[PDB]
């Protein structure tokens, strides 16, 4: 809520994900915290298992509910950390919602 | 049976009424065969604490003859040396605290009569520096005996040789500890050793060494004197010799009085000392040996008498025979509470079982002082309490794991009420 | 000569006299889980996470420490020898700091491990932790000191391996904390070791702090050049660039040390 | 300090080029025989795998920590 | 006395 | 437990023992066996905290140069240690007792009446500097359970106006007959001594043949 | 209730020496 | 903790005996896992010969070939396992 | 650029994907988000941070705001607190 990404690179999201479509390089942020410099999900790589959405710490990467993202280019697909991010932004409020009725169940 | 003659108790001096100082010291002909004694032999001083059958003075019981027999060894070249350790952070042990200040003396002969029974150079006594007034008293005592030529080369007119030192200790209840009272002598950190290195074989600075509580030392030079047979009567089969018992704390008269071991322990409160406070009725639980040793709830006291073997049957230690008493006006759970906290202000960390273990039982404890804490809890401290019993380095985690134990065995059903209590007014 | 035999779990191995009771172990095969133990530096016998139970013995004892003597037989997975660190474990883990997704020594923890493989599935420290305050050893070491686990191997190897002697335990109690009483950095050569030999990731490479993640890390075995011991060393490569230097055991050139320069 | 990852034997082949790759950054690598290490018992079954196939093979004997002499009595000697 | 008892002490050490 | 130098307390307080107390020093260190000058840094840090209670990180490091140890063998014993204060000490510095044998017998009364009388917290110096009040563990001296040492007065069996008392005599005048202050000598049941109410056996009483 | 373009993030890693601009 | 039922450990053990004794030649290192299941391994010129007792003997009828796979060790100088499971 | 600075050069090929297209860069750049956060007072020498909201936060972990010299900062939220 403060502004500052989820995101602590521990990167096991990057070590479960069965396709290998996620991948992470980070460096210590001038704060001193630990940040990624550089998240690519290739989405086309993907299976959308959901186990990153299990596997976060911090729950910073989750499986949004758009399911509409049909693109004209393959480039489209493949995913930075500021689409992501921007992602995250834009359907933050039902992502928020969504987690709240079910984090009890996990 | 207890009820020890005057003539037979060893510290007359005891309560002072008599100069602790030389010629007070001299009427009570202290010095009066010190001479035959090592003449006899170390061999001769050793057969008469075998016969003698005496236990650890000090918590730990162990035969007094065997722990002195092991460094009596030939010598490889180190000097042997002699460490007494009149530091007792255990509470309710005001009980060397009476030797030291009422009759130094005595612990003086009873350093070079060991002294030649282990053939040690020299002795240390790590006097704890609480006690600075203390220290006072007994290099002054010190210094009276070598001016006299009592101890120091050629000491008592004798081929042996002696040196005697007083050590400041720092208010620290683990320098108490065999390994670690050495650490504090070499000038290292007080943080216990490993007993594979066994103490006589690893000495201090390398050389052996042997430690003795204050009283053990104290008793040698008499029990030579007395020969062990008039001292071994006294005792109950192992158990052996008049023992100094402290009774604090609920009582009429709490005063330290060095009557015989075995002695029942609904006797000692009812006929000597003061009666407990209240009524013998009014007593919730005994602490038979000091903190470190488990209390003993009322019904199963009386019964039970003051010797180690009759504790050990009891489940409890003789340890200090430090007796804290507690009547029917005390929280228990926070009585032994902050034992606890006396363990968590005081333990070295040097181990991971007694660091984290004993603050763990710490927190749960005063939680439990509170009744915050839920019923499940209370045998889950009982698991804590045993992981830390076994794994210890030293014994002091032994020691704070026994009184854990003792609550939840015989007031469990108080410490659910707190559980209770609590949970009711939400 | 000078051979007992002692039992492991019955393999009934000789040894020479004077070797540990997890030497013993080591012979026939079995590893004792260990911390504050490193080869190369002395026993400490802080953690006792390596209680082992000789058999017809009233209580378990330190394999790191105990001589092994003539016949007695080690059980290192017996019902007792399982409680000695499925309840040491629980204390060890109690006061630490879960950061794991921070401590980058992640995958590199011998702590998670024999909590992982011999510790307990689950916690009973509903209590409150502990923290220290992470001060300034250097520019190389970052010591997020509220993850030691005080098992006293780096103020072993600042003393016993290079000869620092500065680096110290300061306080009794739960508050015992393993660094520098008055802020005076570790400024040696040999210094980055104690990174290498810190089993918890409380101090750890500054400039390696947050790069990569050991799994990742491809691992090529090769020779030190920066100086003319030739020290053996491990280059740590992830995706085409060189992530870290970690020493690898050469037991005449490098026994599992490399320096500053070289790391 | 766990050695149950130094007891089998591997045999890795050659490392190859890993050039960045323009449009994402991510490593690219032309060798198919790079991420493949086989594990093999013991040595002889290994230097076998490598004539039968026809790879060049270079072995390494194992090194293994010499045995260390360590007793907790030693360090308290203020000798030395 | 602050230093009685070290006083004492080279008393004994003499 | 980390020294943050500080214009008061560091090195620039410069630290040296006094021609005499240097000589106490030396004293100290024959009294340890040839060669061992490791033992004696925890009696010289003890004469450190004799010259100055606060004993500063400058007087530390001065222990190690005259101990020739490393200096932080010297700051690892005197952190280890609640005997050596490693900030400046009350004038008087009293410490009560309040381990459960004292409380058992009301250790705790006493500490209420003395913060009131010193009207501060417990743990630090008054205003005055005059005294430092610590609730420190057992003292040892358990039989006499109120208990509050005073730099070794070690004022044992106190009622709360006692140490009111006690603390009076310390706030005007000096000396304020340290000890028990009820009618019972050392430690004695408070009836008596039955231990021993005969007279005591003299040289050679019943000393055994052999 | 009541076209983007994919590209590396992070930057160079391997830094060339730049020759002196001064001839010699 | 899987539910075992030893009764079953016991009765395919005695069936492996059954099946050494019967074909002596051929088989080799009978062993009934702990998993409850049998793992005759023969000689590889006993293909034809076990099996064709376990497609038609009347005390052990093995009809159909549940699966055909080869695990592979490259260690082992042999290195292919063929494997068959029958049901 | 980008939080990280991701940026190319006039001679940098690799630029031309964004030829008549658009980037996509972050506005309410996190690098200075947190900076923007007040420092929470606390009176405990320890505090915990559960990152706000308990299972839906940080594993929880415990800071020592002791020093006033420094605001402890949890590893994972980047909040300091003020003693
Ligand atoms: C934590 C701890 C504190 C101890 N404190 C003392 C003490 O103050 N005085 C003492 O005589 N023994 C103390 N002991 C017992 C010693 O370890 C040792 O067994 C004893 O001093 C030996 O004397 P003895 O053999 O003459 O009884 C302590 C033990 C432990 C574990
Ligand atoms: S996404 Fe969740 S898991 Fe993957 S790195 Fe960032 S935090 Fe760790
Ligand atoms: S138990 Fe472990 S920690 Fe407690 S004192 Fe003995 S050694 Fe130090
Ligand atoms: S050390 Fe770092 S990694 Fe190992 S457990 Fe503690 S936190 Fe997790
Ligand atoms: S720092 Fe690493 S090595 Fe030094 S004590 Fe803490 S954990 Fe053991
Ligand atoms: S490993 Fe057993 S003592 Fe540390
Ligand atoms: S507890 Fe107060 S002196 Fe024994
Ligand atoms: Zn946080």
């Amino acid at each position: 809520p403060s502004g500052e990404e989820r995101c602590i690179a521990c990167k096991l999201c990057e070590a479960i994900c069965p396709a290998q479509a996620i991948t992470i390089e980070a460096e210590p942020r001038a704060d001193g915290s630990r940040r990624t410099t550089r998240y690519d999900i290739d989405m086309t790589k993907c299976i959308y298992c959901g186990f990153c959405q299990e596997a976060c710490p911090v729950d910073a990467i989750v499986e949004g509910p758009n399911f509409e993202f049909s693109t004209e280019t393959h480039e489209e697909l493949l995913y930075n950390k500021e689409k992501l991010l921007n992602n995250g932004d834009k359907w933050e409020a039902e992502i928020a919602a969504n987690i709240q009725a079910d984090y009890l169940y996990r | 049976f207890g009820s020890l003659k005057d003539e037979d108790r060893i510290f007359t001096n005891l309560y002072g009424r008599h100069d602790w100082r030389l010629k007070g010291a001299l009427r009570r002909g202290d010095w009066y065969k010190t001479k035959e004694i090592l003449l006899k032999g170390p061999d001769w001083i050793l057969g008469e604490m075998k016969t003698s059958g005496l236990r650890g003075r000090g918590g730990a019981g162990f035969p007094t003859g065997l722990k002195w027999s092991f460094m009596n060894k030939p010598s490889d070249g180190r000097p042997k040396y002699l460490v007494v350790n009149a530091d007792e952070g255990e509470p309710g042990t005001c009980k060397d605290r009476e030797i030291m200040r009422h009759d130094p003396h005595k612990l003086v002969e009873g350093c070079l009569v060991g002294g030649r029974a282990m053939g040690a150079r020299a002795a240390y006594i790590y006097i704890r520096g609480e006690f600075y007034n203390e220290a006072s008293n007994l290099q002054v005592a010190i210094r009276e005996a070598y001016e006299a030529g009592l101890i120091g080369k050629n000491a008592c007119g004798s081929d042996y040789d002696f040196d005697v030192f007083v050590v400041r200790g720092a208010g620290a209840y683990i320098c108490g500890e065999e390994t670690a009272l050495i650490e504090s002598i070499e000038g290292k950190q007080g943080k216990p050793r490993l007993k594979p290195p066994f103490p006589a074989d690893v000495g201090v600075f390398g050389c052996p060494t042997t430690v003795a509580n204050v009283e053990t030392v104290a008793v040698s030079p008499t029990i030579c004197r007395r020969g062990g047979t008039w001292f071994a009567g006294f005792g109950r089969e192992r158990n052996s010799g008049t023992k100094l018992f402290n009774i604090s704390g609920h009582v009429n008269h709490p005063c330290t009085v060095e009557e015989e071991m075995s002695v029942p322990l609904k006797e000692l409160i009812e006929k000597h000392a003061g009666g407990v406070t209240g009524g013998w009725d009014n007593l919730l639980a005994v602490i038979p040996g000091g903190s470190s040793t488990p209390l003993i709830p009322k019904s199963v006291c009386e019964t039970v008498l003051m010797d180690f073997d009759a504790l050990v049957q009891a489940q409890t230690g003789l340890g200090t025979a430090a007796v804290i008493v507690m009547d029917r006006s005390t929280d228990i759970v926070k009585a032994i509470a902050r034992l606890i906290e006396f363990y968590k202000h005081e333990s070295c960390g040097q181990c991971t079982p007694c660091r984290e273990g004993v603050d763990w039982m710490n927190k749960v404890m005063a939680r439990f002082v509170k009744g915050d804490a839920r019923p499940a809890e209370i045998d889950s401290l009982w698991e804590i309490s045993k992981q830390i019993e076994g794994h210890t380095i030293c014994a002091l985690g032994d020691g704070a794991a026994w009184p854990v134990q003792g609550l939840i065995r015989h007031f469990r059903p108080e410490l659910e009420d707190r559980m209770q209590r609590f949970a009711q007014q939400h | 000569s000078n051979l007992i035999e002692v039992f492991v779990d019955g393999q009934s191995v000789m040894v020479e006299p004077g070797t540990t009771v997890l030497q013993a172990c080591e012979k026939v095969g079995m590893q004792i889980p260990r911390f504050c133990y490193h080869e190369r530096l002395s026993v400490a016998g802080n953690c006792r996470m390596c209680l082992v139970e000789i058999e017809k013995a009233p209580k378990v004892v330190a394999a790191c420490a105990m001589p092994v003597m003539k016949g007695w037989n080690i059980l290192t997975n017996s019902e007792k020898s399982k409680k000695a660190r499925e309840g040491v474990m629980e204390f060890l883990l109690a006061n630490h700091p879960l950061d794991c997704p921070i401590c980058d020594q992640g995958g590199e923890c011998d702590l998670q491990d024999q909590s992982m493989m011999f510790g307990s599935d689950r916690s009973r420290f509903l209590e409150g932790k502990r923290a220290v305050e992470d001060k300034n050893i250097g520019p190389l070491v970052k010591t997020i000191m509220t993850r030691c686990i005080q098992c006293t191997r780096c103020i072993r190897f600042a003393s016993e391996i290079a000869g620092v002697d500065d680096l110290g335990t300061t306080g009794r109690g739960n508050d015992m904390q393993v660094g520098t009483y008055i802020e005076k950095m570790f400024m040696s050569e040999l210094s980055g070791n104690v990174i290498d030999i810190c089993p918890v990731g409380a101090l750890t490479s500054k400039p390696y702090a947050f790069t990569a993640r050991p799994w990742e890390t491809r691992k090529t075995e090769s020779i030190d050049v920066m100086d003319a011991v030739g020290s053996n060393i491990v280059v740590s490569t992830r995706t085409g660039e060189v992530m870290r230097i970690l020493p690898r055991m050469h037991e005449d050139i490098n026994e599992e040390w490399i320096s500053d320069k070289t790391r | 300090s766990g050695v149950n990852n130094t007891k089998k034997w591997k045999m890795e082949f050659d490392t190859r080029e890993r050039w960045e790759n323009p449009l994402m950054g991510w490593a690219s690598t032309a060798d198919p025989l790079s991420n493949m290490v086989l594990t093999f018992s013991a040595k002889e079954d290994a230097i076998a795998f490598a004539e039968k196939n026809g790879w060049s093979y270079d072995v390494e004997e194992k090194k293994v920590p010499k045995p260390k002499s360590k007793s907790y009595g030693a360090n308290f000697s203020w000798n030395k | 006395n602050t230093y009685t008892f070290l006083d004492l002490n080279l008393d004994l050490s003499k | 437990f980390v020294h943050r130098d500080t214009p008061e307390n560091n090195p620039d307080t410069p630290f040296d023992f006094t021609p005499e107390n240097y000589k106490r020093i030396e004293a100290i260190v024959k009294n340890y066996p040839e060669g061992h000058q490791a033992a004696a840094v925890l009696p010289v840090l003890d004469l450190a905290q004799r010259q100055n209670g606060w004993l500063p990180i400058s007087a530390m490091n001065k222990v190690a140069e005259v101990l020739q140890v490393p200096p932080m063998r010297v700051y690892e014993v005197a952190t280890f240690y609640t005997m050596y204060n490693r900030k400046p000490v009350g004038k008087y510095h009293i410490q009560v007792c309040t381990t459960t044998p004292c409380m058992l017998r009301d250790s705790d009364s006493i500490l209420e009446t003395l913060q009131r009388k010193l009207g501060i917290k417990v743990g630090e110096t008054t205003p005055d500097k005059l005294f430092t009040l610590i609730e420190v563990e057992c003292l040892g001296a358990c039989v006499n359970a109120p208990m509050v040492q005073i730099n070794d007065n070690y004022y044992e069996d106190l009622t709360p106006k006692d140490i009111e008392e006690i603390i009076d005599e310390l706030k005007a005048g000096k000396v304020p007959k340290p000890g028990p202050r009820s009618g019972r000598f050392c430690c004695e049941p408070a009836g008596g001594l039955t231990s021993l109410t005969e007279p005591p056996k003299g040289p050679g009483f019943g000393v055994q043949a052999g | 209730p009541t076209q983007y373009v994919p590209y590396s993030t992070t930057r160079k890693k391997i830094h060339e020496w730049v020759p002196p601009s001064t001839p010699y | 903790v899987r539910p075992r039922s030893d009764v079953t450990h016991k009765q395919l053990s005695a069936f492996g005996e059954y099946v050494a004794e019967i074909l002596p030649k051929y088989v080799q290192q009978v062993q009934v896992s702990c998993l409850d299941e049998l793992e005759i391994c023969i000689h590889p010129d006993g293909v034809i010969p076990t099996l064709t007792f376990l497609r038609d003997h009347t005390n052990a009828q093995f009809k159909s070939l549940a699966d055909l796979t080869a695990v592979d060790v490259p260690t082992r100088q042999n290195r292919f396992e063929i494997v068959y499971n029958l049901l | 650029i980008t939080h990280t600075g991701q940026v190319y050069d006039e001679k940098d090929y690799r630029r031309v994907r964004f030829v008549d297209r658009q980037k996509e860069v972050n506005e309410n750049f996190a690098i200075d988000l947190i900076a923007q956060q007040p420092v929470n007072e606390v009176e405990h020498r320890i505090i915990a941070c559960d990152g706000g909201g308990g299972a839906l936060g940080h594993p929880k972990v415990y800071i020592n705001l002791d020093k006033e010299t420094k605001t402890g900062t949890c590893g994972y939220c980047g909040l300091q607190f003020k003693q």
